[PDB]
């Protein structure tokens, strides 16, 4: 049980990061004028 | 708002083909009549909200009046279906010391082309209606004109900030039940929600 | 109201300064990488082409003092004519549209640094053995943390329902994602804590997952 | 086509593009409708625009058929 | 927050150490993490790396 | 200051609306049950009853 | 080299330190553009500064290039 437990533990895990991810970037690369706001302020 | 008071001067007339260029004339606040139309309803600490302009003059003797101001008024508000709340406010203008026999009110219809929405009230209407009221001591009436500016709240803030932590709280707090006891974790989990819940009270 | 001044050939100049306060649509739909374009109208209250013949001439920025929340883009000027059913006389105004874009360097190292760190640390539970008891701890205490951020979220943010703010989806996905990871770990903490002799795996589920396994972890 | 406009003053008789056949003018209330009287706004576009509440339309398909009323 | 100036033309020098401290808390929150999973391992199951 | 209103035999009729403000001492002994009985004193400033 | 000056009031004819062989003026409309006029500034600078946007420079290297307008 246990060992069937933890590697689907990892397997959530996975799924979490690849969505965490792709979320934060796109939602964060939508914004027209993101990209310039970068390259000024940073 | 910007008010507009349209009336006739009697005094205020002359010949154009005697004066060629000059078809009109401006006059500041103290040098000519205007009528006290004023708001009855007024909570401002001024009462008097309106930014005195100039009044132009015609050849004919029509004098026209744009008084803007920031207007604050007292209206009930109802709570009661919050944050599905339609509210019904007016705004009761009239004369302070005329009667209807010395000052005949028209009510003419409202102006919305200059509305600029906000982002938490949508404007259903603003229709107005004149009436009169009368008095013991003579047949004459005494008339007014109220404006009811009439909206409804926009719930697309509170609907997805105030209601969707509310119920992913309340599924975690029933998520304890299916948690093994084995674990000792219900009673931290459970705790630790309503902790949430607590501190999600203070935005609330 | 300043003095105005006179020349011999009689032109007159005047400069009225203010604290002027205007009306301008905000659109917070790209907070916080959004450009607002809010003008002013200045124009005659009485008068008309025929008789104030306004002329516009250029703004002046050498004055300009940077505030560090915005950056000025321009103020250009437009000077237009409007008709009216009285007379072929118009009547003319003229129009400043202060363009300017917002600073980003506060929120994103004070509001998405935070959030960011939150949601690893939540996603950090699986990692935890569930032999030790602090998988739920870890998980709750994370989203309390994300809880009290959203104070500072509130107090920086615009409240309006015309339109919802980018980091506002930005925070509904960490606090789903969060929640989401809480309920899996409560799920997988179910399966550790179990009694042999009560119940029995499904087979399904445990053929499927012992082959990615032992792909995955060759 | 032929088209009155009021981006040009004085008000002109500019001939419109091409794609774009219709003369139309728009007419409402502002502030100073008891002293200027309402709006006038000329102009030849594809097929004549949307009326919101407050604003009348009158459209027209021919030469010069949107003229300042005074005319 | 509430005792901060909120502006994006530089960055606060208390900010950076607010900053460093943050970053430093959650390694070590991960690191702890790290070493527990460690702790508590399975002999049957793997065994330790040799370097 | 509104107008004040005159008619033949000379009777005259004021009305000055305000947002006042006035001090009244509150006792929160039994909030949030509690009863307060705030006062508001009218009187002329130079003249007396025989004026 | 001998640079123009406003540092010094009335504007003088000061003589220029070694290293500095550009007499310069720069010129922009302050906000008492309409009766004063563009502002003034003289000197002499290494080499000619930078022209902001609103700015204008007439840069020389001859004696007494940089006088008021005026002059
Ligand atoms: C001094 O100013 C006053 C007021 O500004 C002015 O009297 C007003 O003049 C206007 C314009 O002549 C009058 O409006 C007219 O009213 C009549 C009757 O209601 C209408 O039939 C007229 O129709 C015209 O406008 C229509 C709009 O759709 C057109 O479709 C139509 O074809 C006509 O062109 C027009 O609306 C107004 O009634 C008077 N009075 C008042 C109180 O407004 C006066 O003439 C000025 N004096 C001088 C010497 O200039
Ligand atoms: C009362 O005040 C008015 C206004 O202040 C004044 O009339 C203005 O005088 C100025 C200066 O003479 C005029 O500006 C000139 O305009 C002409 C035509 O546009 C230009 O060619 C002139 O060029 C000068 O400035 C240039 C700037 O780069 C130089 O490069 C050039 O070499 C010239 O020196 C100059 O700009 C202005 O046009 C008038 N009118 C107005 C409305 O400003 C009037 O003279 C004063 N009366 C008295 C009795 O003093
Ligand atoms: C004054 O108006 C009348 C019409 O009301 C006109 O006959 C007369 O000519 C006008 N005055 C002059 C100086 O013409």
């Amino acid at each position: 049980w246990k060992f069937a437990a933890c590697v689907v533990d990892r397997l959530c895990l996975m799924a979490f990061s690849v969505f965490t991810i792709i979320c934060t970037i796109g939602i964060l690369m939508s914004a027209p004028n993101f990209v310039e706001a970068v390259s000024k302020d940073f | 708002i910007w008010l507009q008071m349209s009336w006739t001067d009697h005094y205020l007339q002359w010949n154009v083909s005697e004066y060629p260029g000059v078809k009109t004339v401006r006059f500041p606040d103290g040098q000519i009549w205007k009528p006290d139309i004023l708001l009855y309803n007024s909570a401002d600490e001024r009462f008097d909200a309106t930014f005195h302009t100039n009044v132009l003059v015609n050849s004919s003797g029509h004098c026209q009046y744009l008084p803007p101001g920031i207007f604050k008024s007292s209206c009930y508000i109802d709570v009661r279906w919050f944050p599905f709340d339609v509210q019904h406010c007016k705004l009761k203008f009239g004369s302070w010391s005329y009667g209807g026999w010395s000052l005949d009110l028209q009510m003419q219809e409202a102006d919305i082309s200059g509305y600029i929405p906000n982002g938490e009230w949508d404007l259903v209407g603003i229709p107005g209606k004149r009436s009169e009221r009368f008095y013991e001591c003579c047949k004459e009436p005494y008339p007014d004109v109220t404006f009811t500016v009439t909206m409804r709240r926009r719930t697309l803030y509170y609907g997805l900030n105030l209601l969707i932590p509310c119920v992913l709280i309340s599924a975690l707090a029933l998520l304890v039940f299916l948690l093994p006891a084995d674990s000792g974790e219900k009673i931290s989990l459970g705790i630790t929600v309503l902790l949430s819940l607590t501190v999600f009270m203070l935005l609330v | 109201h300043t003095n105005v001044l006179v020349n011999s050939s009689g032109h007159c100049q005047y400069l009225p300064p203010g604290i002027f306060k205007s009306s301008c649509y905000i659109d917070v739909r790209w907070f916080p990488f959004d450009v607002q374009h809010c003008k002013l109208k200045f124009g005659s209250w009485s008068y008309g082409g025929w008789s104030l013949d306004l002329q516009m001439q250029e703004a002046d920025i050498s004055g300009y003092i940077p505030n560090g929340e915005w950056d000025l883009v321009g103020i250009p000027g437009k000077r237009s004519e409007r008709f009216y059913e009285c007379c072929k006389e118009p009547y003319p105004d003229v129009t400043f549209t202060v363009t300017m874009r917002r600073r980003t360097l506060y929120y994103g190292l004070n509001l998405l640094i935070p959030c960011v760190l939150i949601s690893a640390l939540a996603l950090l539970v699986f990692l935890l053995p569930a032999d030790s008891g602090e998988k739920i701890s870890l998980g709750i205490t994370v989203l309390l943390s994300l809880t009290v951020f959203m104070l500072l979220v509130a107090e920086i943010m615009p409240a309006t329902s015309d339109s919802v703010p980018l980091i506002a989806q930005y925070f509904a996905s960490t606090m789903i994602i969060v929640g989401l990871s809480v309920v899996v770990t409560v799920i997988v903490l179910q399966y550790h804590h179990h009694d042999p002799d009560g119940g029995k795996m499904p087979k399904w589920t445990r053929v499927i997952l012992l082959n990615w396994c032992a792909w995955f972890l060759r | 086509i032929v088209c009155h406009t009021t981006a040009t003053s004085p008000i002109s008789a500019v001939t419109c593009p091409p794609g774009e056949n219709l003369c139309y003018r728009k007419m409402w209330c502002d502030v100073f409708c008891s002293s200027r009287g309402k709006v006038v706004e000329l102009g030849c576009a594809a097929t004549c625009p949307s009326k919101k509440p407050y604003e009348e339309v009158t459209c027209c398909s021919t030469d010069k058929c949107n003229p300042h009323p005074k005319q």
